[PDB]
């Protein structure tokens, strides 16, 4: 963003854009390997279920 | 912090507790020297033709 | 005995090879000389499949 900043507003360029989009919302799954292992359960077996 | 266990008294038995893990290399005991002095060899083969 | 029980046997009992290096670093430092360690589990004669 900072380089495209620089592009636009000077240095003889018309267009200048980028196709890295970051905003794409996501769910970002935090496990809990001691509460996963403290009932019986492989992580394989949770991620097959899921 | 691998769990190998669970203790049953709510204690989890992991890898700290039976082995030393640190970030080594694949294979230690090839060696390469330039002039007394310890480098990495790079052999560059030129492609047919 | 079933044929699963027969199967199972042969497929664990005629294996592949493994093999290690003993003396070798770092573990082992400034060793006279490295040795390398075979294990085989294959069969070859009918005998040693009886």
């Amino acid at each position: 963003n900072k380089m495209l900043e620089l592009a636009r507003t000077r240095k003889e360029l018309a267009n200048v854009r980028t196709t890295l989009d970051t905003s794409f919302p996501q769910y970002k799954l935090i496990i809990d390997r001691d509460k996963m292992k403290y009932y019986n359960l492989n992580m394989q077996d949770v991620f097959n279920t899921i | 912090n691998i769990i190998l266990r669970v203790n049953e008294d709510k204690s989890f038995l992991r890898i700290k507790d039976v082995a030393k893990v640190e970030i080594g290399a694949e294979q230690y005991n090839s060696t390469g020297r330039l002039n007394t002095s310890a480098a990495v060899p790079i052999i560059i083969n030129l492609q047919s033709g | 005995v079933t044929a699963n029980d027969v199967i199972n046997a042969v497929n664990d009992q005629n294996a592949q090879y493994a093999t290690g290096k003993i003396g070798e670093e770092p573990v082992v430092n400034k060793s006279p000389q490295v040795i390398s360690i075979t294990m085989q589990g294959r069969l070859q004669t009918p005998q040693e499949f009886e």
